[PDB]
């Protein structure tokens, strides 16, 4: 139930509409949604960092990956947190696409 | 250089040096200047020295006529009344505390020494004036 | 267990404690320096006790300097004539340097057209054929083979169309037998000084774009002047834009590279030792790095560098769209002649322009002011003159 | 992909120009008169490929079409020793041997005759071409057939190619219908040329005979010199650099854009071989002093008073042993001392390239350098060019052979457009003085 | 102890904001709030980007047929 909770929730107030009114849109969302259950995200320092760098360079940015590096230190100072990766990549992900 | 033979580049120099007639030199760092002295210096015949790298300019606390004058007046009672002095009155020093220095590696670094130097300077200020 | 970039480095070590007292600290390190060139000659190469103490004040100082200098002189002559160290050198010159003239503005001017189309159907591996192919005819034929294909480009790939004006950079590599001129380090600079060189030209490309435009579009049409208000109002502050830029491209282009290339240059000429020609490198990695101004520490210079970079390309934009805009509106209004409103709405246009363009002029002059500000109030004497010369420029 | 070149060669001049250009691609490339490579040229630092295709037997044969109306020329040429250079399927020649006459426009009708082969040539040079970069046109603006036909051929390769560059080699006169072909040819330029090298005959001889004390300079050796020009053009090609490798970046650094393209040409050593120069180690600072002096300019620019012309944009490519640092001293000082004007309206552009030279070249100089630049005092050609015009126009004089072609049977408004653009030509480089002129325009 | 590790906890999620705004990913703090705890609890992110793009795409249909 979370992941329908999730996406009704997500649509209540990202979009103006219910993507329930749109079948193809709850379709895709619910086809999307389940495929797995553990996250597929690069956990590697190494391409973490590759990754962001290539982000950086498409922005036109190429003295923020310190800033970026620092800020996973304190995203990574409980070591508790084994999917902070995975937003990264999810951010990553996210911001690829327009730049 | 100091002795400005082959004057031509300190004709050359006057012009860049009359761009500065308000504020003493030593107020602007010598890398732009010894920039200027290298771009007029290709312009005229000096290809055939390959010594004039070892100059270079130094800024002084005090201009030439200062520099003259209280050199003239220590160890003499002439210090206590030129304390005072300043080149306002008199004229202005905006390119007169550029001066010649010969830095030379050892052991010709035994030959040319600061007290040497001080004349050097304050003599190639004078005739550069 | 060395690797083949520190046969000479650090391919033998020295034990302080174990250096006798007839033998002096440079004695040992020749003694090291003239051992490991010896078996960097065996091994990369591929080609061709009372006495002791008492001299060891008198000559043999001197003849371990003898052997050392032999030994490292052959060494370079063995990799200058086998493994293209002298070729490798002049490679990451031309690649991540700016020695020879084409590269990357080539590519620009090649891409123009296609950079703003989508970047899904233009890949990296189509412009790493086209540069293999042009390099050719460039001086790459001095260039090993192998050396054409250690060398590619990275450029805009996988995006519906958009900038790409600040991603070019030229990656260059040295083979093992002759990585050992040129180190990781070295190469890793070339390529930090090739993506620097990059934004510079990127910039100097923005101002080019904009001075041919303003150059030729004038002298390509004759049209109404009432369009030609805003106009001017962009073009004031393009042209004070455009001396500034151009001004910060001669400076660096010659304060940067140039410097930097030509000491590296005579230093190999000049060089007959392998650390000769280290010290070579290192002193044009030095001087790169000495004027890049995009440190941490310097935070101002790089925030004022971006704020140029950003209104560059802000107004090569704005002066796109404007250009579309009105190249749109001319075409509707020849085609309506060759079949009153086209010119109403064409003289409407110009208001909003007019007042858009008077903000740019604003922020642009704001943006210089406190960039000169920066450069002026600063204890270097490199920037004070380089404000002189912008107030040279009759633009400030 | 290569990046090919088509050199269209039109009229006398044209194909002379394009002749030389060939020759002395040859001599860097160290390729024989066969086209073949020679021994010592198999280690060649520069791909024949970017201007030539190369042959099943190794043979590199120009991208370079030659069209004359007149046999005397080309039969001269099959008897030259370049003669198995050319692809002899690659030349056409009019069988119709009555030329264009000296007239622009009967030189533009012959090549709308001959339309079907030209476009046939070109298409077939850019399917061998894998990256074609863009057309050269050398041609002269006063004759009939370099004028009217390569005005034909510049506007059927805009049309067809309107992505690639047009790149002019336009000879300058020093024929009653001179003014007229002169005028279309400008206008033709301004118009559908991305970017017009000026060669200036008078300029030519003057140097000619000042610089390398020739009493009355042929035609020969101003060919010879346009040739070394047209090599310095293509001295940033052979070697690899970072910045502006191709024919789009040089017309746009040089004619300042497609519009703009009016260049003035400047070339340095300007000395003949015998002149052995003592013994003087030429500076980086040197060279860009001289290429600064207007003796070393070579385009006869009026000394108006009235108008205060400027560099709209410069580029110089240096070939040779240059030191890099040098290079930006000599820029840095030219700044400081303001050594050159440029335009108020636009980022002053001087760039400097340094490149290595063909090993198979002699090159006296250790260094040269050829400034390509765009300045505002090429407008007083054109304006020299529209006086010459408006005096034969006001006169009516030399129509009569006009009137006997089809373009000009009824009127002359072709003409009179021409002239039109001329103008609006002229008063945009007179704008070009003004801090206003990126705007002045438009 | 458990005043520690809320402190660390609020930590990690404040530098993960700045990670995200450096890299201008252009998500908002609910949005990531809680696609860092779909992470943590086990989900695809490949799945979840897809779910949020789709919705996205949804909504500025929408917005742009209001226009």
């Amino acid at each position: 139930k979370s992941p329908n909770v999730l996406l009704q929730n997500l649509c209540c107030r990202i979009l103006g509409k219910s993507e329930a009114d749109v079948a193809q849109q709850f379709q895709y969302a619910v086809r999307v949604i389940g495929s797995n259950f553990a996250p597929t995200v690069e956990r590697d320092e190494f391409l973490v960092a590759e990754k962001i760098k290539k982000e950086l360079t498409r922005q036109r940015r190429e003295a923020d990956a310190a800033l970026f590096s620092e800020l996973h230190r304190k995203l990574h100072s409980q070591g508790v947190l084994k999917n902070k990766w995975s937003i990264l990549y999810l951010l990553l992900s996210l911001s690829e696409d327009p730049r | 250089y100091f002795l400005m033979d082959q004057g031509d580049f300190f004709v050359h120099f006057m012009d860049l040096t009359e761009e500065e007639l308000k504020k003493p030199v030593d107020d602007i760092t010598p890398t732009r200047l010894e920039a200027l002295l290298e771009l007029a210096l290709r312009m005229s015949t000096a290809n055939t020295d390959p010594f004039k790298d070892d100059l270079k300019i130094d800024l002084m606390p005090h201009d030439l006529i200062t520099q003259l004058l209280r050199v003239l007046a220590i160890e003499t009672q002439q210090e206590k009344a030129m304390v005072h002095a300043d080149p306002t009155e008199l004229t202005l020093s905006g390119l007169e505390a550029f001066s010649f220095d010969y830095v030379v590696t050892w052991p010709l670094s035994l030959i040319i020494n600061r007290k040497a130097l001080t004349r050097y300077q304050m003599l190639f200020r004078h005739m550069f004036y | 267990a060395v690797k083949a970039d520190r046969l000479w480095h650090d391919k033998y070590a020295l034990r302080k404690p174990m250096i006798p007292s007839f033998m002096t600290m440079d004695q040992c390190r020749k003694v090291l320096l003239i051992g490991k060139s010896i078996n960097f000659l065996h091994q990369v190469c591929h080609d061709q006790a009372a006495d002791l103490f008492t001299d060891l004040e008198n000559a043999f100082q001197g003849k371990i300097d003898a052997a050392y200098f032999e030994t490292s002189k052959y060494l370079l002559d063995v990799l200058n004539k086998k493994y293209s160290l002298l070729d490798h050198m002049q490679a990451m010159r031309r690649y991540l340097l700016l020695g020879q003239g084409d590269f990357i503005r080539h590519l620009m001017d090649l891409l123009k057209p296609e950079l703003v189309r989508p970047a899904t159907t233009l890949y990296q591996h189509n412009l790493t054929g086209i540069l293999e192919t042009a390099v050719r005819a460039t001086n790459a034929q001095f260039d090993s083979p192998e050396i054409l294909k250690r060398l590619d480009v990275r450029l805009l790939e996988v995006s519906p169309g958009d900038t790409g004006w600040d991603v070019f950079s030229l990656d260059y590599h040295v083979d093992g037998p002759i990585a050992t001129v040129f180190t990781r380090e070295c190469m890793s600079h070339y390529l930090r000084a090739f993506n620097f060189l990059w934004r510079a030209k990127r910039v100097e490309y923005i101002l080019t774009d904009i001075r041919k435009g303003h150059m030729c579009n004038a002298r390509l049409l004759r049209s109404m002047p009432e369009f030609s208000g805003v106009l001017h109002h962009c073009h004031i502050l393009a042209s004070e834009m455009v001396h500034f830029i151009h001004q910060m491209q001669y400076y660096v282009t010659f304060e940067v590279l140039e410097c930097s290339w030509d000491e590296l240059w005579n230093r190999v000429q000049r060089a007959q030792d392998l650390d000769h020609i280290i010290a070579a490198h290192e002193a044009f990695l030095g001087t790169v790095i000495s004027r890049c101004l995009l440190d941490s520490d310097s935070r101002a210079l790089l925030n004022q560098l971006r704020a140029v970079f950003d209104q560059i390309i802000e107004l090569q934009n704005t002066q796109d769209a404007i250009y579309r805009a009105a190249l749109e509106e001319l075409q509707r209004r020849l085609q309506f002649e060759e079949k009153k409103r086209r010119v109403q709405e064409f003289q409407e246009s110009i208001p909003k322009m007019c007042s858009q363009l008077r903000i740019l002029t604003h922020f642009y002059q704001g943006v210089v002011q406190q960039f000169l500000v920066s450069l002026t109030t600063s204890s270097d004497e490199s920037l004070r003159f380089l404000s002189f010369r912008l107030d040279f420029n009759e633009h400030y | 992909m290569p990046r090919e070149i088509i050199t269209l060669q039109l009229g006398q001049c044209g194909n002379q120009i394009g002749f030389e250009f060939w020759k002395q691609l040859c001599a860097e490339h160290g390729i024989s008169p066969e086209g073949i490579v020679e021994e010592f040229a198999t280690e060649g630092t520069d791909r024949k490929d970017v201007f030539f295709y190369q042959a099943d037997d190794e043979h590199y044969i120009p991208r370079a079409v030659l069209l004359d109306l007149e046999p005397r020329v080309i039969h001269s040429i099959l008897n030259s020793p370049y003669a198995k250079l050319y692809n002899p399927e690659n030349i056409y020649l009019s069988e119709h041997g009555g030329g264009a006459g000296n007239n622009w426009a009967s030189g533009f009708s012959q090549g709308e005759k001959i339309h079907e082969d030209i476009f046939d040539i070109i298409d077939r040079e850019a399917d061998g071409s894998d990256s074609l970069e863009g057309f050269v046109l050398c041609h002269s603006i006063a004759g009939g057939t370099g004028s009217g036909l390569g005005s034909y051929l510049l506007e059927r390769l805009n049309d067809r190619y309107p992505k690639k560059l047009v790149q002019t080699y336009s000879v300058f006169p020093n024929v009653v219908v001179q003014p007229y072909n002169s005028l279309l040819t400008l206008k033709r330029l301004t118009q559908n040329a991305d970017c017009v090298v000026v060669l200036d005959n008078t300029a030519l001889n003057r140097i000619a005979t000042d610089r390398l004390h020739i009493q009355n300079p042929s035609f020969s050796q101003i060919n010879q010199l346009v040739s070394t020009i047209m090599s310095a053009s293509t001295t940033t090609l052979r070697y690899p650099g970072y910045m502006n490798n191709d024919l789009i970046g040089l017309i746009a650094s040089l004619i300042p854009t497609p519009r703009l393209h009016f260049l003035m040409t400047g070339y340095t050593p300007l000395t003949t071989d015998q002149s052995v120069a003592s013994v003087r180690k030429t500076t980086v600072l040197d060279v860009m002093r001289r290429l600064l002096q207007p003796k070393n300019v070579m385009v006869s620019t009026g000394r108006d008073r009235q108008t205060n012309h400027c560099y709209i944009a410069i580029l110089n490519i240096i070939q040779g042993e240059v030191d890099p640092t040098q290079v930006h001293k000599s820029l840095q000082r030219i700044r400081e001392r303001k050594l050159a004007n440029f335009i108020p309206w636009g980022p002053a552009s001087i760039q400097v390239a340094l490149s290595r030279k063909s090993p198979y070249l002699p090159s006296a100089h250790r260094v040269s350098g050829l400034m390509m630049a765009n300045h505002t005092s090429i407008s007083s050609l054109f304006e020299s060019s529209c006086q010459q015009y408006d005096k034969l126009r006001k006169r009516e004089a030399f129509l009569e052979q006009f009137r006997k072609e089809d373009i000009f049977k009824e009127n002359f408004d072709e003409l009179d457009r021409s002239r039109e653009v001329v103008q609006e030509l002229i008063d945009e480089y007179h704008a070009a003085t003004r801090p206003d002129y990126i705007s002045w325009g438009t | 102890a458990a005043a520690a590790n809320l402190n660390a906890v609020r930590e990690t999620m404040d530098v993960l904001l700045e990670i995200s705004r450096i890299l201008n990913t252009g998500l908002d703090m609910e949005t990531l709030s809680i696609c860092v705890r779909l992470c943590e609890q086990g989900i695809n992110p490949e799945a979840l980007s897809s779910v949020i793009k789709e919705l996205r795409k949804a909504t500025e249909a929408l917005k742009a047929a209001e226009n």
